[PDB]
Parts: structure tokens; sequence; C-alpha cells
């Protein structure tokens, strides 16, 4: 009866797990999360999906009626913060690699903005601390970005010229491709920054400086990663295709904007209606009223156009597709540098990449000449308009937890003054692709979501967790 | 046998496919807005008493809605002269108002309820008093309109 | 950490 | 009795006489401070003992059985998926044979415990098998039984209105939202070959009555018996085969059993032995949220007729046309096509040697081996590939088809225990004047390891085919084992005054593996008092006991609780899970749960103190004990904030406390030659209470719980068990808040605090009658406290189906105290509300609990229950005489005979859970098929 | 590039005999007759499964590498029934005779 049997055997000695088997853990825990449930709600918010008539399930999320016990982002908190950071701070104190750290770092950055961009406050400072502190301060949104970004910054300057040592799902070891990443990460944030107008002297010519280096990335920055098995497929996809039924159908602003603008894209991810073969959203937070309204025969799943999965099971997982990377160009052209040929480029720039990823190369005119050409756009603000309901139409089905950052951010697609029930009486009032309020709209403040909850866990364990405040309130870069 | 249970007054509440007819000279008018059959609501009051319920037009008619008293026992519920309306600011006044069990019959040919009331309205420039009357909803598609 | 009931149809 | 804690002592005769397949479940309601519940009414199914409380907050708190007396593996074999796969194959002490069973002696105190090491801190069943004759004749009892079961409760049905949603008809639904019973010829279900079934629209009250058979189940037992001056022999077989009342054979338990048990004198020098074997396959009809077979068959619309679904030669019956398609699919096909199967093959037994020298010693050594194999056996079919094109189930039903993507799955998992246990024990007993001294001094060695071997294969290419190879795409396969060992050295003192005075004094120290090596030694001592006055004119007070004892008694962490391990890296997201490695990338990920070598070993101090008196010569007796139950320090994987980079840690909780009252009352009202009857009344009050967890870490932690919905905790200044549900919103007083435009209520901040799961108090009465050869018993149960999860009441509610649901006649409400709320920036007004409910919306407003929202579905825990009649005729001696049987006695019998339960519950037998019959069990009932009735015969032969 | 693999075997018979003898002398003969009957059930399984190019070089387990798995699964089942007699002759302890 030997007593020194302790070390758990269905595990590696902990000496012999080192950085490159650690790393290709954070890529992918990030991916289940931005890819997964937050996408998934994340994609009603920017009013995408809507629920799916006979069934139920995202009724609460549709229709704002969750609370903070909802947990409508546990999952995605646990995995953030428990794999993706931790495995992050655990490659940090195993490699000496530069390169590495370097990707590590970026891979760490994009959490936290991305745990800032739904709770606007996050751990940070605090965080990853084993026993010696559970319950860690939540720092400000603008601390933690401030933060991020000048730990890509002092990451960068460290680069020596190795390469990586390291599992790279991502960008295979390319470092130029990291560098963009991280380059259109200071893009996406700084932009912030200049809207939320915060130190909005610096980083406008910080963007200014950013686009006329164009040291970006190539291609999309995406884990294309995923089997149509098992336990591999595309987290929206195995979430939602696999482990439920089908509950998504298409919203009434995507449908509207795409059909306004003859945009050929619109077959890609929805349906036609199997009962009279049209293109048909659904109103945001309508389902039960449609359903009072017309009949009960009458609103099924045959009347509105499903969300096409078909597309989905072995679909990347987007951390900055390049047509939101040229979309975002051209805005900085068209209000920071009065460059409209340029922005033009830029702006032609997106919608011709995303074409291309649609399956659909070839076709870049049909909007690009017709509805939404650049000329056809005389302020420049309706530019603005044009490039903003262009990156929101790019994200479809691509990266959602965005879409929904930047419609609060630029505030495009703007906010419909019309009622869900004025508009399903009259639809002339309704300007095409603008956000409707939810029908049924559990926010006593009304209007659109704009944060999501804290997470239940924190809430029990961390004492110093922010209290909770509705789903009205603004993220600390919205401030209209 | 577990007793179900019900609001206070839940006997008289309910949908209902009812139309209007009017009084002009005497001699009733079968629908003289040209209206069809309309949908209407009865329902309990948030105090849950047996003696008023609200009375709901649901927009289809005059757009009105107002609690009427009620008098559960016998089926029948009326208003003590006019009454503030609820739904944009008028009177109405309901008189000689019933809900008769199983008495009307449906589209289909099965039995139903019947409700019937006099109504008149303070802004009714013609000073007319009009009879609603129809049956509770079913549910089935072929007894709607 | 939970576990994920789901709605039926209907 | 030298013994001065609570105690009590079961006859074999009892054990056997109810004559259920298992040795428990008969001593339901009849033990005080033992809390004996089962699972479910499925055949093979676990069984739940609970000594005084959960001490234990994850998650072991049975007793340790001990058979002769050697420690049992009591170990438990049920799902870890209740939500979506949910069954249960067996408990430990499911393989003894009850006509083995001799005497049960349930020490119930947590402070004289060396004798029986740390697992006794629950409780012991000490356990006494058979042994020899001589008697006439030849030593041969047979006993040879039949029984039936019969659905017991089913949720109080609604018959008011029938299929449809919204309220409107509707031909395809999955539940009861539709027009009044009209009588009226109606179409439902799917269009095959452009037909269509069309029937009268009136309701089936028994429709799912009717879905049920009566479960039958025979049993054959067997034993042979004698012996002599110098040795015994006894050898036995059982045998029991079940096919419970859910239709086909998918609800199975054969149970085997062969035992031989032998002892010889020669000395000085005894040596015994017992070996067995014992055999089960068992067969589970699953439940649970997906398409399996019950939570198919509660979403039946009230006036479908559920056994003509059967027949699969009507076409509207296949796969493809059922009647409908959300989430749902023909039961009798679930039950059919589908596989769940569990096979066991276990020995265990004992070796004894027991030498007396020195006129007053006595050494005995004692060694047991118990190990298992067992095979669990899952699979289901490719549905997809079999009826989804063509079928309107199927394509027509796009994306939300009931047939994706369920393309078929197998799994195959190999699971081997095994736990070697020594006593080696040195006895001494010697009298003084009126004194006598009794020391015992021991060491006890004890190794236990599980393991487990599985492989799983999706997506299979021959559709019906269960088998490792019948798949296209990567198979998934997983491999785990575990090993724990602990020595320890005991001693025992036992003092003694003239039959008057009882003082004994324990202690013992054990080294355990599962504690930090720097801190791996516990130390736990005892103490014991017993006083008979009695012994100090009065034939009245047949006896009088006064008890005291205080003692400790610790325990050790689970296995592999100190050191972080980097587990294969995986994410867990909702309904699915994204495992590396991908693609052809492997990779680890820093575990979730931190460790700690600063543990130091769990500790539990008991406080007893108890009276028995007994009058008239045993015709009146009480026995009352009072306790005071402590834990400390128990290793838990206590929660934590994830932002700290892990999801929980290993430490010390404090203290749990069970205090109480185990009273027990008796008397024989009447004696003569030819007639007896007893009464007892047994009475339980337990009071549970979290004294603290550690404060850095929060103050609660979770046991468990649906995301977002749902929970039940361990918190800080409560009970074991406090649920959190979703409340209603409501004003500064009153005042059910609703929505302005739907009229539903409206959810309020947090969760609110929705009961504990503990009974109040518990208390059992029995009577017992004999005349000549007739015997006659009856029991019964009572519970009262408590509440539970019930998703049968859930389903029901959101179907439309349960009673309940017809509440307004199903015509437009407004809530009757509702309220909406005027919220502008930050100034808070209430109006009365205006809004009602619509038709429409009659079904959310059922749909998510009323108005008490999902706190709805906790259910009163509280039932009074029929619990066994035994019927049993002992034929007279004199009658049998020209015949080789040395007693006959024919006996019938009930089970589990009827549930009476609390108004607000109208829908479960409330002893039921899917989550093993542990903690984590008092969570609720995930759709658990229905609990049962049983009844039967048995005819005893002895030779 | 490295290999760990793993079989549980399972194997189990029964066997039974059902007999009855008779055993009576007559004069200077003896007559000893053998009449039964005999059952006989085997089976085996096993479940095995393999795993290769072992991700931490040295740790043997089914969890340790970045390939596919191999799995494999089997089972027998034979079962006999016979019956059968034996015949034993004697004369004096001198003939012994069977059949
Ligand atoms: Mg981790
Ligand atoms: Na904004
Ligand atoms: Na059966
Ligand atoms: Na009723």
């Amino acid at each position: 009866c030997d007593l020194n049997i302790n070390d758990d055997p269905n595990y590696p000695m902990n000496d012999q797990v080192t950085a490159d088997l650690i790393f290709p853990s954070i890529s992918a825990s990030i991916a289940s999360a931005v890819g997964g449930e937050i996408y998934n709600y994340a994609g009603f918010f920017a009013q995408y999906y809507e629920q799916k008539p006979e069934s139920n399930q995202y009724n609460t999320l549709c229709e704002y009626t969750f609370t903070e016990s909802s947990q409508q982002m546990d999952y995605s908190y646990r995995i953030l913060f428990a794999g993706a950071l931790e495995d992050a701070k655990q490659v940090l104190e195993k490699t000496t690699n530069p390169a590495d750290r370097f990707a590590t770092t970026i891979l760490r950055a994009y959490a936290f903005q991305i745990m800032v961009d739904n709770t606007s406050d996050s751990p940070y400072s605090e965080a990853l601390q084993g026993n010696a502190n559970a319950t860690p301060k939540w720092d400000t949104g603008e601390t933690v970005y401030k933060g991020i970004l000048g730990e890509i910054d002092a990451a960068e300057a460290a680069l020596d010229g190795s390469g990586m040592d390291v599992p790279d799902l991502i960008f295979n070891k390319n470092i130029a491709q990291w560098k963009g990443f991280a380059n259109a990460l200071r893009l996406r944030m700084y932009l912030r920054f200049i809207d939320a107008n915060i130190d909005a002297a610096s980083y406008t010519e910080k963007v200014k400086t950013l686009v006329q280096n164009n040291e970006f990335f190539t291609g999309d920055v995406k884990l294309d990663c995923f089997l149509d098995e098992t336990d591999k497929r595309n987290p929206w996809y195995n979430t939602n295709a696999v482990g439920l039924t089908g509950n998504h159908c298409a919203a009434y602003p995507l449908v509207s904007y795409l059909s306004s603008t003859g945009d050929p894209r619109i077959a890609y991810g929805i349906s036609k209606t199997d009962a009279d073969g049209k293109y048909v959203g659904q109103l945001p937070g309508g389902k039960t009223h449609m359903q009072s309204i017309l009949g009960t025969d009458n609103w099924k799943n045959k009347n509105v156009s499903a969300i096409d999965y078909s597309i989905g099971a072995t679909k990347p997982v987007y951390f900055f597709t390049q047509a939101e990377l040229q979309f975002l160009i051209a805005e900085v052209y068209a209000r920071f540098h009065n460059d409209d040929a340029n922005a033009k480029s830029a702006y032609e720039a997106g919608v011709t990449a995303d074409f291309a990823v649609r399956g659909f190369a070839g076709q870049e005119n049909t909007i690009l000449e017709g509805a939404c050409a650049w000329s056809a756009a005389s302020t420049q603000a309706d530019k603005l308009n044009l490039i903003y309901m262009q990156k929101w139409v790019s994200l479809f089905y691509m990266d959602h937890m965005e879409a929904w950052s930047e419609i609060r951010r630029t505030d495009c697609p703007k906010l419909s003054s019309y009622s869900a029930a004025q508009i399903q009486a009259s639809e002339s009032v309704y300007t095409p692709g603008e956000l409707v309020a939810p029908w049924t709209n559990g926010l006593e403040a009304g209007g659109l979501m704009k944060r999501m909850t804290y997470p239940l866990s924190a809430r029990q364990q961390n004492v110093n967790t922010p209290a909770g405040v509705p789903g009205s309130t603004p993220v600390w870069w919205d401030i209209k | 046998d577990t007793e179900p249970g019900g609001t206070a007054v839940e006997k008289m509440a309910g949908d209902w496919w009812v139309t209007v007819n009017a009084f002009i000279d005497g001699k009733e008018v079968e629908d003289p807005f040209g209206a069809g059959h309309l949908q209407m609501s009865t329902y309990n009051t948030a105090s849950n008493s047996e003696t008023e319920m609200w009375l709901d037009d649901l927009g289809n008619f005059w757009e009105y809605k107002l609690k009427v008293n009620v008098n559960y026992a016998a089926r029948t519920f009326s208003t003590t002269g006019f009454v503030d309306n609820v739904t944009y600011e008028s009177k109405v006044k309901i008189t000689d108002g019933k809900v008769l069990e199983k008495a009307a019959t449906t589209p289909s040919g099965m039995p139903a309820d019947s409700i019937v009331y006099m109504v008149q309205f303070d802004d009714d420039e013609d000073g007319l008093t009009y009879k609603v009357s129809g049956f509770r909803r079913t549910g089935f598609p072929a007894d709607d309109f | 950490g939970g576990g994920g009931g789901g709605g039926g149809g209907g | 009795k030298a013994l001065g804690y609570a105690a009590t002592s079961v006859g074999g005769e009892k054990i056997a006489e109810s004559r259920t397949s298992d040795v428990m479940s008969s001593l339901a309601g009849k033990i005080a401070g033992v809390q004996i519940s089962s699972t479910s009414s499925d055949p093979g199914a676990s069984n739940s003992v609970i000594i005084r409380g959960v001490s234990s907050l994850s998650g072991t708190n049975q007793p340790l059985y001990v058979v002769d007396g050697v420690p049992l593996n009591n170990s438990t074999v049920y799902s870890t998926d209740g939500l979506n796969s949910g069954y249960d194959f067996g408990n430990g002490a499911n393989a003894i044979n009850p006509d083995d069973v001799a005497n049960m002696t349930i020490l119930k105190g947590a402070a004289a415990t060396a004798l029986y090491g740390s697992r006794a801190a629950n409780g012991v069943v000490m356990i006494t098998t058979k042994s020899g004759r001589k008697e006439k004749g030849v030593g041969i009892e047979y006993n040879g039984g039949v029984q039936w079961s019969t659905v017991l409760r089913l949720p109080e049905f609604q018959n008011e209105f029938g299929m449809g949603w919204n309220g409107n008809h509707t031909e395809l639904e999955n539940g009861s939202w539709g027009p009044r019973f009209d009588g009226s010829m109606q179409l439902w279900g799917n269009v095959y070959n452009n037909s269509q079934k069309l029937k009268p629209y009136v309701a089936m009250p028994d429709n799912i009555k009717d879905f049920f058979d009566a479960g039958f189940r025979y049993s054959n037992s067997l034993s042979f018996n004698g012996a002599t001056d110098k040795s015994d022999y006894y050898v036995s077989f059982s045998q029991i085969s079940d096919d419970g009342m859910i239709p086909t054979d998918a609800d199975s338990y054969d149970k085997y059993t062969f035992s031989a048990r032998g002892s010889h004198k020669a000395g000085a020098l005894t040596f015994s032995s017992s070996l067995n074997y014992a055999y089960q396959k068992n067969n589970f009809a699953t439940t649970g949220q997906g398409l399996s077979m019950l939570n198919s068959l509660y979403q039946t619309p009230r006036d479908i007729s559920i056994i003509g679904l059967e027949d699969q030669n009507d076409p509207f019956n296949t796969p493809g046309y059922y009647y409908t398609p959300y989430g749902v699919m023909n039961p009798y096909y679930i039950l059919n096509n589908y596989l769940n199967e569990y096979e066991s093959e276990r020995f265990y037994g004992k070796f004894q040697l027991d030498y007396e020298f020195l006129k007053y010693f006595k050494f005995t050594y004692r060694m047991g081996l118990d190990t298992t194999t067992g095979q669990s056996d899952k699979g289901k079919p490719n549905l997809y590939a079999l009826y989804y094109e063509g079928t309107p189930n199927g394509e027509g039903q796009g994306s939300s088809s009931p047939f994706s993507g369920e393309t078929g799955q197998y799994s195959e998992q190999i699971t081997r225990r095994r736990e070697i246990n020594q006593d080696i024990m040195v006895n001494f007993n010697m009298p003084v004047n009126d004194f006598n001294i009794n020391a015992l001094v021991g060491f006890n060695g004890n190794e236990r390891k599980v393991s487990y071997q599985y492989s799983e294969v999706n997506d299979l290419t021959i559709p019906t085919w269960f088998n490792l190879k019948n798949s296209g795409k990567t198979p998934i396969v997983e491999q785990h084992m575990e090993l724990r060992r602990l020595m320890g050295v005991f001693g025992q003192f036992e003092g003694s005054w003239k039959n008057m005075l009882y003082l004994t004094v324990t202690a013992r120290n054990d080294w355990s593996s599962t504690l930090p090596k720097e801190n791996r030694s516990f130390f736990y001592p005892g103490i014991t008092g017993s006083f008979i006055f009695s012994e100090l004119l009065q034939d009245v007070i047949t006896f009088g006991k006064i008890r005291a004892s205080w003692g400790k008694t610790g325990n050790d962490a689970d296995v592999y609780m100190v050191n972080p391990v980097y587990a294969q890296s995986s994410n867990r997201i909702p309904f699915g899970s994204l495992t590396f490695p991908l693609g052809g990338v492997n990779a680890y990920s820093a575990g979730n749960v931190l460790g700690s070598n600063t543990l130091s070993p769990e500790m539990t101090t008991e406080s007893e103190v108890g009276l028995n008196m007994a009058f008239f010569k045993n015709r009146l007796s009480f026995d009352v004990s009072y306790y005071n139950r402590n834990t400390d320090k128990q290793i838990f994987s206590l929660a934590m904030d994830p932002a700290s980079g892990y999801t929980a840690q290993n430490m010390n909780l404090g203290k749990i406390r069970n205090r109480g009252i185990e009273l027990l009352i008796s008397g024989t009202p009447i004696r003569t030659k030819d007639f007896s009857w007893e009464l007892t009344w047994n009475f339980t009050k337990n009071w549970s209470k979290v004294i603290s967890l550690p404060e850095e870490l929060g103050g609660i932690t979770t046991i468990y719980g649906l995301n977002g919905g749902t929970s039940m905790y361990a918190i800080t200044g409560m009970p074991v068990g406090v649920f959190k549900a979703q409340v209603a919103e409501r004003d500064p007083q009153g005042r059910i808040v609703v929505n302005s435009s739907t009229g539903l209520p409206v959810e309020a901040s947090e969760f609110g605090i929705c009961g504990d799961m503990n009974n109040k108090y518990q208390m059992g009465v029995s009577t017992n009658l004999k005349y000549k050869g007739i015997s006659l018993g009856i029991d019964f149960d009572i519970r009262q406290g408590g509440v539970m999860y019930s998703r049968t009441k859930d389903i029901n509610y959101f179907t439309g189906n349960a009673i309940q649901t017809a509440y307004n006649d199903r015509n437009p409400l407004i809530v009757p105290n509702s309220v909406n709320k005027i919220v502008n920036g930050e100034n808070v007004t209430y109006v009365e509300n205006t809004t009602p409910i619509t038709s429409s919306n009659i079904y959310k407003y059922w749909g998510d609990g009323g108005s008490d929202m999902g706190s709805c579905f906790l259910v009163d825990k509280s039932y009074v229950k029929l619990r066994s009649v035994v019927l049993g005729w002992d034929l007279p001696k004199r009658w049998l005489a020209k015949t080789p049987f040395q007693a006959v006695k024919v006996s019938a019998y009930g089970n589990n005979l009827f549930v009476w339960t609390p108004s607000s519950n109208t829908f479960i037998d409330p002893e039921m859970t899917s989550f093993g019959n542990d903690l984590e069990g008092n969570y609720g009932e995930y759709t658990a098929n229905p609990s049962s009735r049983r009844f039967g015969f048995n005819l005893m032969v002895k030779f």
C-alpha cells in the first residue's frame, strides 16, 4: 500500500506541457465564444435574424426580456477567461520567443476587447491571478482598451526577427499577417476612442497614420479549422443546427435593405419562403404579435424566410473580415483625410471582397452601380451612410459580435422612429435598412440593446462585480 | 378532481364575433355602417371583482373600451349613465346587455354563446342606439370571418 | 458550469 | 447493549418479507434518521440511503455498507447528463440477496467509528449473512414469486380543449391549446398519399394511462444449508427478471446471484470464507428533453389516441408522417429502435482467520475483495438518412425537423472496479470482579480502483446497425483510471461494570493517499457511555437505558485534488463542444479547477444523547435520540470567479450541521396465544445548515442547475439545498407587475430563494397483526417539507395538458393584481393594469409559469404513501406431514400502493429524480418515467 | 511516431450437466448406467482502441495524439446441447465392458 500516488494519471506530467502545446487552445477557445453564443445573440441585437415562428428558444433575446440571471453569456465568460486568457498567461510564462509572445498578446488583447464591447467593464489588471486574488476589481472600459492597445504596442516593439515555434491555425506563423491583425485592431479601437470623444485628437491622427501606412492583413483573419463531424464544427452551427433545431429566421431590416438594393447576396444564408418563394424578414421582437395579428396558420415557419445552415457546418470563425477592414479605411478617408477618391476605392474594395467570400465574385456591380453606387451619395454624410450600411451587410454571417459593436458606435443603421406595429400596419413608412426597436421590449427605457448583462458566475463569486444595469445602458464608447 | 379556477367574472369574458345594427326610426337596421362581423373582447378587471368587467371593441367599430357593471348571477352587464371611455376620451352607455349560454349557433353549425348589448356614443352626432350581437369565437378558422 | 434546456414547438 | 449511540436492528425476515429485489427499499419509511428513497420505478434503478442528512456537499452520502463484516462496494451507475440522456442502472448494494440477510444493524452516530474507518461518518449498514443449522430436515429453502406493476400517478390532465396553438385549431400540434371540444369532425396529422385522418374532435382522458401495460416480474430463490458442531455451510442462488409497465422490453432488469459461505473450527483456530458472484442486465427507457419516450408522450394533444400510433403499417405513424414534428417522435418507435443496455459481472467475498489463544485473547485476520466489470452499449438510428428526404418531417420541416442532425450514434464502455480491504485485529476480554475489560487493537488497509474504456462512433453508415465500424467519420475515444489507498491503526477500549455501566473509548489514525504528501495523517478519538438504570420491585419497567457519546471521525479528499493538471483542450459551448485536436493539431489547456496542497483532513464532530425504556414485558417501548453533527474542513471544489483564471478552487469548506431528534414508539395493545396487534410510530426531525463556505470566493456555490433557470445551491446561512428561480416582479407592496402590451408578468431583478430540498419532518407508522398462522402488515411513509424541480409539471404546462391551465376557461384575462410600471428616466410610478393577456397569448402565460413564472415548477416535495402491505399465511405444521415439506408460507404483497400529495402537486410521485441517488438528485425530476404500483405473490417451501 | 493501445477482453462459459446413475449388482454381475444432458454456452468479446503519433512523446494515453484514433470491437457466441448415455458392465471383477 504505497501512498505517494496522487499525481493524476489521466493527464500529462506538468513539466512536459509547453507553449506549442498550449498555444493552439487560445485561438480556438476565443473562437468558441466570439463565433459561438456571443455571435449568436449579437446577431439579434444587430437585427440579422429573429426567432422562428414554430419554435421557442431565443424568445427572451429577440424580445429583450432577459435578465442578468438568464446567463446569456455565462458560458462565454468562462471560456474567454478560464481557458483563453489563462492559457495565454501560461504561454507567456513558458516561451521567451518574441514572435510567439506577440501572437499570444494580440489574441489576449482580442478577448479583452470582446469582453469590453459586451460588458464595458472587464477584469484585467487583477484577473488571471490564482488563489491570490479570486475576486478581482472590474477595471473600466477606457482603462482596458488603453491597456491592451499598450500591450500590443509593447509586444510589437520587442520583435527581433525570429519566427514562430508555435502551431498557428490562424496565420501559419506568418508574422507579417499578425502585425496586420494588430494594426487592424488598433484601427478598430482607435476609431472608438474617437467617436466616444476621448483623447480624440491623438486617435484621429493615429488612425490617419495607420491607414497611410496601410500595413494591414491580407485575406480574412479567421480560424479555418472546422470539420462537419462532431465536437469539430463551427461553434454556431454546432449549437443551433445540431444541439437544437432550426431556431433562426431572417429579420425585417436585413431582408428589406438587401431586397431594396437589388443585392444578390440575399441568397447567401437566407432561403426563400416555403410558401410563396419570396424573401421575408420578421420584425424584431415580432414573433408573437404577428401570430396574433395574422392567423395562427398564417404565421408558421413557412411564411418567413428561414436562415440557411447548409453553409455553416465547416464555415470558419472570423475575427476581422477584410471587407470590414476596407470599410473602416474608407471611413477614415471620407472624414479624417478629405480624400473622396481613396474612400471610394476602399468602399468599393470592401464590397468587392465580400462578394468574393459569398461566392458571388464578378457581381460586385449590381450594387456598386445600382442604388449603392458611390456616385449616388451626394452628401459627405450620405457617403458614410453607404459605408456603414454596407459594413453591416458585410458582417451578416461573418462576425456578428462586431456588427453589433459597429452599430453602436456609428449608430448606423439608423433607428427607425416608427414602431414595429406601425411598420407592420403600413409598410410604406419604413426606410428600408433601419433597425426596428423590438415589438415586445423588456427594456423599460425602450430602444435597442446596448450591452450584455454581467456574468452571473461573477455576480455570485466576485463581490467586486459592478452592479447590474438594464440592457439599455450604453457601453463606455457608445455616447449616442 | 382539481378545479381549474377562474377570474371572478370568468363566464362572461371571452372573444366574440359580433355585428352592429342600429335602431333608426323604431325599426332595426341590419348593419348600417357596412361593418361585417367584427371581433371584440370582454375580460375581468384588475380588481378581480364579480361586479365590473371591461368591454373592448379592439378598435374595430367606434374604438371604445370602458368598464361596464356586471350581474354575474344573471349574466348581464350595463352602465349607469355615460361612463369615461378609456381608448380616446369619449363617453359610452351600455344598456340591456346579456351573455346567453349556448343559445347561439356557429357558422359551422355548432352551439355557442350569444352576446347582445345596446350602446350609444356621446359623439355620435346622429344620437343613435346600436345593437351589438354575436357569438363566442371558437378558434376553428371556418368559424372566422 | 450549468446546462441548457431547450423549449419546444408550437 | 453497551452501545451508547442510536442504532436499529432489523431481522432478515422483515427485510425479505416485502419481497423486493433490494435490501433497503423495503425499509423505506421504517427506521428513524435513515432516509431511504428510490430514484424511480424503472426496473434495476439505484436506491438512496442518507442518514442524518447530507454532510458532504459533494457528493458522497450513502452509508458504508458492510457485509461480513467486510466493506461492500456501493458504487452507482447513472447518466452524467440527466437533461438529455437520463438513465440509472444500479446501486452497489442492489447485489446482495435479501434471502441471505440474517440481521441488519444501522449504526447512525459518527462517534465510535474506529472499527469501520472514515467512510463510517455517514453511518454503517452492518449486514450479517445466514449460516448453519442443524434443523429438520435436508436444508433447502425455496422462494419463488410473481409480481405485476401498474402505473401509480400520472399528472392530472385536462380534457376541455384539444390540439392547437394560440387557441386556434391545428392539425400538427404537439400540444393542446386549441378550441373547445365540439365533437365536430376535424382533420389531424400529416397528409399521406393525398389522404388524411379525420376524427371527432373529442377528448380522450385515458390516452396516456392506456399507453402503459402492466410490468411483470418473476423471482426464484434457492438455498442449501447445513452444519455440524464444528462447521457450517450456506449455498444460495437468486434469480429475478423484470419487464416494467412501459411497453416493449425497453424497461428490463435481470438479476442473478450465487453465494457460498462456510466456516470450520478446529482449535483455537477458526477459518471461514464467503464468495459471491452477481450478474445483471439492464435496459432503460431513457428520459430526457430530446427524442426520448416520455417527453415524447406528454407532448401529445388531449384528443390524440396514443395506442393507435403503434401499428407501423399505418403510414401515418412511420417516423416521416407522425402527427407532429415539434422535437418529438412516436413513442413506440423510440422504444423499439433505440438501445440502452448495461451488463455487469461481479465477484466479491471474504476470508477470515480467528485463532483464540491464552485464555483471554483472540487474533482475527480478514481480507476482502470486490471486483467488477460492466459494459454499456447505447445507440440510436440514423434518423436522418432513413426518413429526412421526402417525408414532411422531413424535408418539409426544413432546418427544424426532428431528424436533424440525428445522424446516428453508437458507443460502448467497459468499466472495471476493484477494492481490496485488509483487517488485522487482536481482541482481549477478561473479567475482573464485577468489571469486564475488552480491548481491541487492529490494522486496516484499503485500496480502491476504478477505470473505464469508452469508444463512440457517430453518423452511422448502415442506419440501423450499431457497431463501432458502421461509420465514415472519426471515432471518439476516452480512457480513465483512479487509484486511492488508505492504511490505518485503531484501538477500541470497552469498559464495563456488572452489566450496568458500559463505557467505550475508540481511537483511530489514518494515512490517506488523497491528501497532500506533507499532511497525510489525521487522528480521531471517540467516547461512548451507556447507563442502564432498571437494575436499580416493579415488573412494570422491563428495561431502561440512557445513552451518551461524543466522538469525531475524519475523512480525506477525492482523488487527485492537489496538483494542477493540464487537460486535452476542449471548450464547452451551449449544446455542443469544440474539442481538440483540430485540424491535425493536438493541444492542452490549463485545468479549470485550481488545486491546493494546503488542504487538511476533513473532521466530523458529533454530540449525541439518547434514552430507551420498555414497560409491561416489552408491550410498550420507546427510544429517543438527539444529535448534533458538525462536519468541518470538507474538501470541496468550491466555485470561483472564472476571471481569476480558474472556474473553481479546491479548499476546505466550513461546517455543515445536522441536528435533530430521532424517536421510535412501539406498543403491543393486545396479546393472546392466538392474536397479536403491534403498533409502531417513528419520527425524524432534522435541521440541516451550511454554517459557512470560505468567505473569499463569495458566499455560495452551485450544486445543480440549468443555465439561466431554476438552480439549487449551498448558501452560507441556509440549509443544504436552497433553490432559486425566476420570480415575478411585485411593486412596493402587492402587486404583480405585467407588461403594458402583452399582459404577461415581468421578471424580477434577481431570482428569488424559493425553498430548500429538505423535508421539515419525516415519520412513519406501522401495524402488524397475527392470528394463528396468519400475518398482516401495513406501513405508511410520511414526509412533509421541502421542494423539488419538476419538468413533469413544466412540460404539461408548456403543452397545455395540465388541469391547472384551463384556468379562466381560457378566455382573455387580466392577472388579478396586475400593475404596469411607468418609468421615465428615473421616475417610477405604478398604475392599475388595463391590458389583458389575449387568447392568442394564454399559451405563454402558462408556458413560463403563470404569475409564479419559472418558480412555478418547484413542486411541494411532500407526500404520504402506502409503502407496503404484506399478507402471509404460515401453513400449520400438521397440515403437511405426508409431504416432504418442513414448512410452507404462501405470501401476497403490494408496494408503493398509493400516494397522497398536497393539492398543489397533481403531477408526480415526489419520489423521483433524474440526477442520481445522492445530493444532486435532490435537484428534481427531469421527466422521469412515472412511478409504479407493484403487487404480487410469493411461495416458501422449506425442505 | 509513437503508438499506444488498450484492449479489454471478456470471456464467459456456462456448462450444465443433469445426470442420473444406476448401480445394481445381480449375482456376480454389476451394471452401472448413466443417462444425461449437457448444456454449454461460450462467449468472448473485446473492445480495442489504438492511438498513433503521440503528442507528448512519452505519455501513453488515448487522448495524447493529434490524429484520428482506431477502434475495434468483436464478439462471438456459440451454444451447444447434447444428450448422452454411458453403460458399464461387470462380471466378478474380471470383465469390464463399456458402451
Ligand atoms: Mg483553463
Ligand atoms: Na451610439
Ligand atoms: Na415493458
Ligand atoms: Na372552468
